[PDB]
């Protein structure tokens, strides 16, 4: 099952939404790659070694989206993010269910498009988010408090 | 033709809600323990009609959203599957009220699904099937309605009964029940006609449930709502596949014989 | 002619699907639950033919797939082995709808052969053999009947109905039968008849099934279809292996002994 | 019953095939050592706590091989190693039965001397391989075929 990136879509995100589509885990979507652990670094926006052009081109092979399309979940080159804490606009994720790698540039604190802060975390119950791979639906994993209904409370 | 006849085989395969006293006893003392917060336990036989019935009392209440605030959900229906864990009852209670979950240990689920029955104001807790889950379960149950002040309502067949009495505090909590009955008698005959009127929706062709029609369904559903909902969509469906516009008496005996 | 032995041979030790009025009875009745969601339970002997016939119900729907969605397969056939936990089952239902699992929790299992039992749009589920999967176990069948609307048929021999009385819900929501008969009488001098004609697939010697064959048969078989085909297979292979072009009585005479 | 090491053995294996020549469960060695629940931990080749000397020479104690030599079943420092998948050469296998540490090294796809690539699962029916300490024959667990005899499945 393939799926169709979101514009914006983090590199994470866009991961663990295919493994989802395919019931699969992270070392079982790098194997299917032939990159091993690598993939479960990526999804935990770990990337030392910053992905290569063989290893991008490995899972574009599989998810059937082109290297260069991958390379725009990640930051442009110069571009600081941090890995953590992860962030969220919920009226962004109501219009369109993906976490935004823009969320991770160290430089962004504000939705240009909502003019509201971003979320570190639950704004309900103050969990943090988990990473984005593991964004199985679109709430919160301790409140259940939907990622869309946190717009209501961004400031 | 052919097309009406394709639409009444599709509404003769689904199935519907007939309000009648059973489920308005039901939902009447569901309301006495909603107004106290009162934890109990509605118990029956199998293949009897309680899980439709509360699942009315759940839709009769459908939350009313605020614009910006997470809609009130008064009442909670679950029905957790065959050895509920903990974190998949978690997860349950936190999907219903549409919070999608975060990958975590146990407590991380706890917290967030706290969070969110505080969040929501819940008012009942009804676990379908509360024979299912694992009595390390009935602890964080135990804990919901203590501390979050939240009536449960256990329901599920009388092994139900026989599960929570080996335990110790889970028994004496949830004491208060409501033993759904077997309707037989004469408001099992008005059952039949009130059927026949709504769910079969068929022309009227006198058939009346006359005595012979009432021995053969007395002696083939055993009082049993479900067996009666089985039996009369059966026979309407094997009716109308044989072109007869109503239910005859071959029917009946067709499908008493395939049942016993 | 050694080719041609061969070929005899190996055609006889393969065996095939001759449908006669058992078979047909099953796949109409089975026609019949699926056009309502009916799950119900075929029961019968053993070595008596119920696998089979549900097999060729099986075949005869076979998927037709869409050029790009995923193929819809109306029934579902499977014959979970000894001991079959929820997790296995569930591997195995993915499995026939040719979606290969993925390493994960029984929850995971389970969530991903819903999504595939509703993506493919699957009408039956055919639980062959199905006194063998555990008591746990039949909490997610009854689940995937009840919220799926999927008609299951637990396919086992007699300890199946032992299996299921012994629990309270598998019981009542899975009541409705069809017992598969012994055949003896006219009927199974018309099966013999046929057999030889079809599956023996020999030239024409005028054996006719007479009535000393017909009498050394009922005595052999007593009414089991699986026993007929063995006894026919070992007498045709028996006379092909030492020259005989037709099958003698000798053969039969010692292929009955054999087994009694 | 002590073993002499084989050439390019791993410590999994070996140890998996000192504790069966001991009729040993891994806790078992680990208390004859006294390191305890180290033992399963260098045998599934988990050392993010690298082996110390003091547990390296607990270990030597009771199998009598010297932790100098001990060292030469995990790679050399500076040369990473993954524990999965294991790997295997079944023409290796042929001539020494036992898994080489080198298969886990990030670096190695191919067995120097067989030029050959080497095995990440069974080539006649895809089951990965146990971790080596659990290598009791020298069969695939699932579809019995030799290790020896995927030499020639091979590519
Ligand atoms: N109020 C009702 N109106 C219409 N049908 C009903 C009603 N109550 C029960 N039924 C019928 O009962 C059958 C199933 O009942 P239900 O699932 O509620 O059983 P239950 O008492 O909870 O038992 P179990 O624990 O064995 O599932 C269905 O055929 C359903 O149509
Ligand atoms: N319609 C049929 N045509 C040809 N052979 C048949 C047919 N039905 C049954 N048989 C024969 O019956 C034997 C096995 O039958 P089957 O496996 O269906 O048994 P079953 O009734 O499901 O019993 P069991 O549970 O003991 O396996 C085989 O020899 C097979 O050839
Ligand atoms: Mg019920
Ligand atoms: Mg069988
Ligand atoms: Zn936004
Ligand atoms: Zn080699």
């Amino acid at each position: 099952f393939l799926i169709k990136p979101y514009e914006g879509e983090s590199l994470s995100h866009f991961l663990g939404r295919f493994r989802r589509a395919n019931h699969l885990s992270a070392s079982g979507l790098g194997t299917l790659a032939g990159i091993g652990a690598i993939v479960a670094r990526w999804e935990r926006f770990h990337f030392n070694p910053r992905p290569s052009q063989q290893e991008l081109e490995a899972i574009a092979s599989v998810v059937e989206v082109d290297a260069q399309r991958l390379a725009q979940m990640l930051p442009p080159a110069g571009v600081g993010m941090q890995h953590e804490p992860i962030r969220l606009c919920g009226a962004c994720y109501a219009e369109s269910p993906c976490h935004r790698i823009e969320w991770q540039y160290k430089s962004v604190w504000k939705c240009d498009r909502h003019q509201l802060k971003i979320l570190a975390k639950c704004p309900n119950c103050q969990a943090p988010f988990k990473m984005p791979a593991l964004w199985e639906d679109g709430c919160c994993h301790r409140c259940r408090m939907p990622f869309a209904e946190m717009a209501k409370l961004q400031k | 033709d052919d097309e009406w006849l394709q639409a009444e085989i599709a509404r003769l395969k689904g199935k519907s809600i007939v309000p009648l006293q059973q489920v308005k006893t039901l939902h009447d003392w569901l309301d006495g323990k909603r107004k106290a917060r009162k934890s109990c336990r509605v118990v029956g036989e199998s293949r009897t009609g309680k899980t439709v019935a509360c699942d009315a009392y759940r839709y009769r209440h459908k939350p009313q959203q605020e614009a910006g605030r997470p809609p009130t959900v008064p009442v909670v229906y679950i029905r957790p599957h065959q050895k509920c864990g903990p974190k998949d009852l978690f997860k349950k209670i936190t999907e219903y009220l549409k919070y999608r979950v975060t990958k975590g240990t146990v407590s991380d689920f706890r917290d967030r699904t706290i969070e969110v029955l505080k969040g929501c104001g819940v008012e009942m807790l009804i676990i379908d099937e509360a024979d299912r889950l694992k009595p390390e379960t009935f602890a964080d149950v135990r804990d919901i309605a203590e501390d979050l002040g939240i009536a449960v309502v256990l329901v599920g067949t009388d092994r139900l009964d026989a599960v929570i009495k080996r335990d110790e505090q889970v028994l004496e909590r949830f004491r208060a029940h409501l033993r759904f009955g077997k309707l037989s008698g004469e408001d099992f005959k008005n059952t039949v006609e009130m059927w026949e009127q709504m769910v079969l929706k068929l022309p009227v062709s006198s058939n009346l449930k006359s005595k012979e029609m009432l021995r053969i369904l007395t002696s083939a559903t055993e009082g049993y709502i479900g067996r009666l909902d089985e039996i009369l969509r059966e026979a309407a469906i094997r009716s109308l596949s044989r072109g007869l516009k109503k239910i005859d008496k071959a029917v009946l005996q067709e499908v008493a014989k395939e049942y016993k």
